[PDB]
Parts: structure tokens; sequence; C-alpha cells
């Protein structure tokens, strides 16, 4: 307890600095990370109402099942600004053309996964029996955090991209 | 077993979904082959670098699903869209669709690999928990990548039906006949929703906003635990 | 790889930067010390009559 505790914002904005390097190479961009990287919080809600409304607490399942989610909703923000920029960059379209296009080819595979997991997670979510304490708390957070994720992400990623194109030139 | 039971679920649940959307048995067979594949090939990635099966390493499993489905449905509905927008064939779609999303499926495994592999780094009593995660996600994050430039642009050249250009299944009949006239239509309502959100634009910064400071709220209310007591079928009772 | 970089210069920084986080990160846990283990190791039976 006394020799060594809680390390853990060190190693998360470690995690968050290279998050953006590793975006800022992918994209040959200093500002186009930051619209991919305003996505986080809208899976990070939707984890903390579902634990909060089921009385669970910010457990080791909870953190791991909302590192899952922010996975998947970063990547479905990655193919959506990697679409748009493509348009942009190749097609030569203009930044609202872009990214209506850019949305609109990424919602089917995007609702396509969100539903697959969301589900797949609900045997966890309803479970009892052996071990339904640790199953119960991995598929709250993450079917809350899915949700979330997906109806608000596909409205505010474009708004992301858009806004953070336009600041910076 | 009860945990490899909801991975079985889990694939199956996936196998509905993907039918829904892919509309033919072959095609549904592409996602739901390439999880167990990655995830079997996890479990000799575990073996190799000294993990054990654990309560840990298995929810990593169920937990990466989620990831290796998403890997697959981007090469396998791309390719339907290729296929849907200028009417090649199966083998000629996945060429091209492969040529325009395989860089970033390798790179988005490298962004992805920054945001689990530094609690692995951990220390202490804790660090091992955290650990049995990072590894196990990124192991099957590896393999998924992998089995996405292999198998799956294979499966999709070879099982997928060839689709006619501007065929989106609306001339179908029966529930697939209406479900696909019903996304047409959702997705021009989406498109011309967002086109009115890119107009408005200021009134959703200051919504999101209200959605941070709302998860900020939230975050520091929760209580924080580290493992849930599990009912175990047995307890102890002491006399003194 | 250079002709690639070149068109790319900030993941060539991108590339710089997180090896100079691993390094600075590495030096706040890496053990200090004259040698390393040089000296090759004994040991010692003690008897008494
Ligand atoms: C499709 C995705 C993959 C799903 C996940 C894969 C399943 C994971 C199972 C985890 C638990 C396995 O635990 C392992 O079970 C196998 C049998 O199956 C046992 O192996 C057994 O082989 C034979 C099988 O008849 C027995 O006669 C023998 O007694 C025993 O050695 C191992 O001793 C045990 O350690
Ligand atoms: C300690 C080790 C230090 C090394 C750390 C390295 C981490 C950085 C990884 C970031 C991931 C980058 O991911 C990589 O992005 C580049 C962006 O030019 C993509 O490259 C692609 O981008 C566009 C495509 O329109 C073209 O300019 C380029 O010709 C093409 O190859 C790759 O397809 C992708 O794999
Ligand atoms: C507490 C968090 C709440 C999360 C909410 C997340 C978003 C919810 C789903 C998106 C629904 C928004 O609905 C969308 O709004 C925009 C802007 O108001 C509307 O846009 C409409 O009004 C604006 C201005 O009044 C016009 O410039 C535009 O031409 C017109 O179409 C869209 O017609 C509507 O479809
Ligand atoms: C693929 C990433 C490998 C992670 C290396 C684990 C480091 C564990 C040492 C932490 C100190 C006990
Ligand atoms: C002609 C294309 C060459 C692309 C070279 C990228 C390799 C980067 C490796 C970085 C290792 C540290
Ligand atoms: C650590 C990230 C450094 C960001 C570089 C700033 C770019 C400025 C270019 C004008
Ligand atoms: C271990 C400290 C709390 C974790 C918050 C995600
Ligand atoms: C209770 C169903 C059997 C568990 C092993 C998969």
């Amino acid at each position: 307890e006394r020799l060594s505790g809680n390390q853990a914002p060190s190693l998360y904005a470690i995690s968050l600095i290279v998050v953006f390097l590793c975006l800022a190479a992918l994209y040959e961009s200093w500002s186009i990370p930051f619209s991919v990287m305003l996505v986080v919080p809208l899976g990070v809600i939707g984890a903390l109402l579902a634990a909060t409304f089921r009385g669970l607490t910010n457990d080791v399942y909870f953190q791991v099942g909302l590192l899952t989610t922010i996975g998947l909703s970063a990547k479905n923000a990655i193919l959506i600004v990697e679409f748009a920029k493509d348009l942009m960059d190749k097609e030569g379209k203009g930044l609202i053309e872009a990214t209506l296009d850019a949305v609109r080819m990424r919602l089917r595979p995007i609702l396509m996964t969100s539903l697959a997991f969301i589900l797949g997670v609900m045997p966890l979510v309803i479970s009892t029996g052996a071990g339904s304490g640790a199953q119960n708390a991995v598929g709250t957070g993450v079917m809350g955090g899915m949700v979330t994720a997906t109806v608000l992400a596909i409205f505010f990623v474009p708004v992301f991209f858009v806004v953070v194109r336009r600041r910076f030139s | 077993h009860e945990v490899v039971k909801t991975l079985v679920e889990a694939i199956i649940l996936v196998f509905l979904v993907m039918y829904l959307f892919l509309q033919n048995f072959r095609a549904t067979l592409i996602p739901t082959i390439a999880v167990p594949v990655v995830l079997l090939g996890t479990f000799a990635v575990l073996a190799a670098f000294g993990f054990s099966i654990n309560t840990l390493t298995m929810f990593g499993m169920v937990l990466a699903i989620g990831l290796l489905v998403d890997d697959a449905i981007v090469v396998v509905e791309n390719v339907e869209r290729v296929m849907a927008e200028e009417g090649l064939p199966p083998k000629e779609a996945t060429r091209k669709s492969m040529g325009q999303i395989q860089g970033a499926l390798v790179g988005i495994a490298m962004v992805l690999s920054a945001v689990f592999v530094p609690m692995a780094f951990f220390g202490g009593s804790t660090g091992a928990i955290y650990r049995q995660f990072s590894i196990t996600i990124v192991s099957a994050m590896a393999l998924s990548v992998l089995v996405a430039l292999i198998l799956t642009p294979a499966l999709c050249a070879t099982m997928l039906k060839p689709i006619a250009k501007g065929d989106h299944g609306e001339g179908k009949k029966g529930f697939f006949g209406w479900f696909n006239r019903m996304f047409e239509k959702s997705t021009h309502h989406y498109t011309d929703s967002v086109g009115g959100i890119l107009r408005s634009t200021g009134r959703y910064l200051v919504l999101y906003l209200i959605i941070v400071v709302g998860m900020a709220y939230l975050f520091v209310r929760l209580p924080s635990s580290f493992l849930p007591d599990e009912d175990q079928g047995v307890f102890m009772t002491m006399v003194q | 790889m250079p002709n690639f970089f070149i068109d790319r210069p900030i993941f060539a920084w991108v590339i710089a930067i997180i090896i100079m986080l691993a390094g600075g990160l590495a030096i706040l846990k890496l053990p200090v010390a004259q040698y390393p283990t040089i000296a090759p190791p004994a040991v010692t039976i003690s008897a008494s009559y």
C-alpha cells in the first residue's frame, strides 16, 4: 500500500501523447489527429452512465472495457477522417462534400461492428452463475460505452474534422 | 468455461448481425471465420510468451472480438461497396479495396497498440493483472491485421457473390427487401442530418463541452474498486 | 526510405520523438553503479574446530 500506489495519470498521459504522434505520422499533420482524439469522451460517458445506473465501480474490468470502447470509436473516427482527406487530396473535393461522402460510406461498417459487438456482450450483461460478477462488470461498461460511442461519433466526428480543418488553414 | 461459452455465443451473435447486412451465407462466414482464426492464434502467442489461460486473458479474448470483426467487416464491407459503386467482379473489387485500406489497417493497429501497451508497464501487484489484457489484446490485433491481409482478401475474392453496379439489394423481396430500402433511406436521412449539423457547428462544440463536463462529474462520483468479490461456491467460519 | 521521409517530415519527427520518449522514460528506471556484475561469483564454506 505505502511503498507504491496510483501511477495511472503517468502511463495514460504517455498513451495520449503516443496516440497523437502515431496519428500525426498517419495523416502527415500536427492538427488532423485532434479530429480523431476528440471522440474519446463519447464512449466514456456511456460506460460511466451504464456502470453508475447498475451500481458498479471503476474497476479493472471497467477500465480494460473502456480502452476497448475508445479503440473502436477512435478506429471509426480514423477511417472517417482518412476517407474525407483522401477525397480532398486525390479526388480534389471540397471540405463539406468530402466529409459527407466519408460518413455516408463509413455508416454501414460502423453500425455493422457496433451492433455485432453490443449484442455479442449481451450474454455478459445478463450473465448469472459462476463468475457473473466479472462478466456483468465487463459487459455493462462496454455495452454502455459502445452505444454512446456509436450514436454520438457518427454526428460528432464530421464536426471535429470540419472544425479542426478550418482552425488550421 | 462460462467465458469460453460467451466467446462461442458472441461469434454466433456476430454471424446473425453479419447475415442481416450481407444477406448471403458464404459472405457471412468471411468475418465469422476471421475471429476464431485470430483468437486461436492469440492462444499460441500467449503460449510463446509464457502466459496462462486465466479470467483476464479470457476476457481479453472476449473484448478482442470487437477489434477482430471490425478488421474483417472493414475489408468485407469495402469490397461490397466497391462492387456496388462500379460493378467490378469480386476478385477485381477485392484487389482494388485492399489497395486503398490495407495501409490504414496496419497504421490503425500501431495507433491502437499505443492505447493498450502502456498499461503493460503498471508496477507490482496491479502490474501483472493489466499486463494479461495488454499482451492478449495487442497480440490479437497484430494477428487480426495479418489475417486481414492474407485470409480475408482470399475469402472475399472466392466466396463473395458478384454485385451489379447500383444494386443495394432494394430489389430483393421479403425482409431483406424492406431492410435494404429502410437502410438506404436511413443513410439519406443521416447525411441530410449531418449536412445540417455542419452548417450549425458552434452549437455542437458547446454541446460537446457539456458531454465532457458530464463525463468528468460521473468519473469522480463513481466509486473505484479493483477486482469484484466472486461467489466461488465455498466460504469459511472462524470460531475464536 | 530517404525519399519517403523527405516528403513526410512529420512522420520522420514522430519516429524520432517516440525513440526520445522511450529513452527519457527508461533513464528514470535504469539502475546506477560504477560497474555492472564484472566479478565472477564465489561461495565460502566456514567451519570451526
Ligand atoms: C473459437 C474460439 C476459441 C474459444 C476458446 C478456446 C477454448 C479455451 C478453453 C480453456 C480451458 C481449456 O482447459 C484445457 O482443456 C483441455 C480439454 O479441452 C484439457 O486437455 C485435456 O485433453 C483431453 C481431452 O479429452 C483429456 O483427456 C485430458 O484429461 C486433458 O489433458 C487441458 O488439460 C485443460 O487445461
Ligand atoms: C520505437 C520505434 C519507433 C517507431 C515508431 C513508429 C510509430 C508510427 C506509426 C504510425 C502509423 C503510420 O501508418 C502509415 O501512415 C502512412 C502515411 O503516410 C501510410 O502511407 C500511405 O499514405 C498515403 C496514402 O494516401 C501516401 O502518402 C503513402 O504513399 C501511403 O503509403 C501507411 O499506409 C500507414 O501504414
Ligand atoms: C447531451 C448530448 C446530446 C447528444 C445529441 C447528439 C446529436 C443528436 C442527433 C443529431 C440530430 C440533429 O438534428 C439536425 O440538427 C441540425 C442543426 O440543428 C438541423 O439543421 C437544420 O437547421 C439548421 C439551423 O437551424 C440549418 O442550417 C440547416 O440547413 C437545417 O437542416 C438538421 O436538419 C437536423 O437533422
Ligand atoms: C508488446 C509490448 C511488450 C510489453 C513489455 C512488458 C514489460 C513488463 C515490465 C514492467 C516492469 C515489471
Ligand atoms: C518506398 C517505401 C518505403 C517506406 C519505408 C517506411 C519504413 C519505416 C520503418 C521505420 C523503422 C523505425
Ligand atoms: C511533441 C509534439 C510537437 C508538435 C510540433 C509543433 C508543430 C508546429 C509547426 C508549425
Ligand atoms: C488506478 C487509478 C484509477 C483508475 C482510473 C481509470
Ligand atoms: C455449461 C455449458 C458448458 C460449459 C463448457 C463450454
